[PDB]
């Protein structure tokens, strides 16, 4: 499952 | 960094993540919160970003190596050697975190915000623990989420990004840590729908922030479900 | 690395590589050299794979500050810090060939392997290179790539894919270093049209590896053409 | 231009 990316792209 | 003025670590900080050295942005970003003084919400997301990306390759390389482990003593011995790189970065996020960011951070965006920082370098530690204190470990990344979740129900719309980005965290920690996934189905099934009752609200720029992370949940719950 | 075993650093470069830890890799390789045993085939590229890789991303990395500073002083100080690191590494390199790769490699395929190395670390110096020994500098990434090629073609086929990877190099040097484009469409064209007429002598898989260079030729000339 | 890859990929 995938968490919160750093930055929006 | 001491002998680096703080507004020039964090232009450099700006220009390491332009040319993808993240080890040296978030040297940069450790130097800046050394500095002393709080950070903008722009300046949180450049430490985030930094450590996120250096501890986001270690445990890809940690997750190889467990792998052909699992499958000399070189194997073990380089898993580990990359396991104490990984826990070493993850224990100066901690401290950074505790010396001195969270205890100056009083509104409720930044507090929500370093305290969700502490609930996933504490994960990253559990994802390695074996130890006699791996449960305190995941008890320790368990305290720092609930309190941010409860700040963020508190003072947060519930379609704030962080706010979403906290329950997203949350939820995959209580999956793929807490060994719990029916409170993780749970919880991005009602922060999902609790976002999507409150989008009316929004202009479309924080519109589309709020469904980007929405469908994040959404992915996550089409894998579990 | 001088209390691991020479074996231990070999399994540990190969570990690295899958786990895309090109700087562990690349220490892992050094030590292994300084052990002061030749090297094997399979090494060679091990050694190459993982210098190459640390140093195009740092030469990616400059390339975006470079861009940055053409468009205060820090990105300025900050590309001084990565083109020192880059130099360093060239250097580091550079110093494992002449100490002593080069000296004690006597058969073509290790000797020409080498000698392209070192024209490749010069040539990544002379990228970078601004000052009073620029010029020498490219001459002597020149001359590494020169020797490289005379014994090329007086020990190897023209299909061999280190005879074809050191012209492609060369070729590349000659036109984004040496300001000689029409030598490098030169090189390019008659190494593609030698290749070619060998083909017919190899087998499925050495075919395979030659016609993969060669399509690297066909992609510079016809980005030079 | 390109440059030989460090691995056939
Ligand atoms: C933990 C967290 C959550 C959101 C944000 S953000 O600044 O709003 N942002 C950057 C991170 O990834 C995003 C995806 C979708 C929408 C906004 C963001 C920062 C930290
Ligand atoms: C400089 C050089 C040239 C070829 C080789 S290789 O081992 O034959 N090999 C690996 C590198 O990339 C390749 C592309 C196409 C065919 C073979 C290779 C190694 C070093
Ligand atoms: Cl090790
Ligand atoms: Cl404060
Ligand atoms: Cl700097
Ligand atoms: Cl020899
Ligand atoms: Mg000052
Ligand atoms: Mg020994």
């Amino acid at each position: 499952a995938g968490s919160i990316p750093g930055r929006r792209s | 960094m001491g002998s680096m003025e703080r507004a020039s670590l964090i232009q450099k900080a700006k220009l390491a993540e332009q040319a993808e050295r993240y080890e040296d942005m978030a040297a940069f970003m450790k130097g800046a919160v050394e500095k002393g003084e709080e950070l903008s919400c722009e300046e949180r997301n450049l430490l985030s970003v930094a450590y996120k990306n250096v501890v986001g390759g270690q445990r890809a390389a940690w997750r190889v190596l467990s792998s052909i482990e699992q499958k000399g003593p070189e194997v073990r011995e380089y898993r580990e050697k990359v396991e104490t790189e990984l826990q070493g970065v993850c224990d100066t996020v901690l401290g950074l975190l505790d010396s001195h960011l969270i205890k100056e951070a009083g509104d409720a965006e930044s507090r929500v915000f370093y305290l969700k920082m502490k609930g996933d370098y504490y994960r990253y530690l559990a994802e390695v623990a074996t130890g006699d204190d791996k449960k305190r470990i995941i008890d320790s990344a368990r305290s720092a989420y609930q309190e941010a979740m409860d700040i963020s129900k508190k003072e947060m719309p519930p379609t704030n990004p962080i706010r979403l980005g906290l329950a997203l965290n949350f939820s995959v920690f209580h999956y793929e840590i807490a060994n719990s996934p029916e409170e993780a189905i749970s919880l991005a099934k009602t922060t999902f729908d609790e976002a999507m009752a409150d989008l009316h609200t929004l202009s479309e720029d924080s519109y589309k922030d709020s469904t980007l992370i929405m469908q994040l949940l959404r992915d996550n719950l089409t894998l579990w479900t």
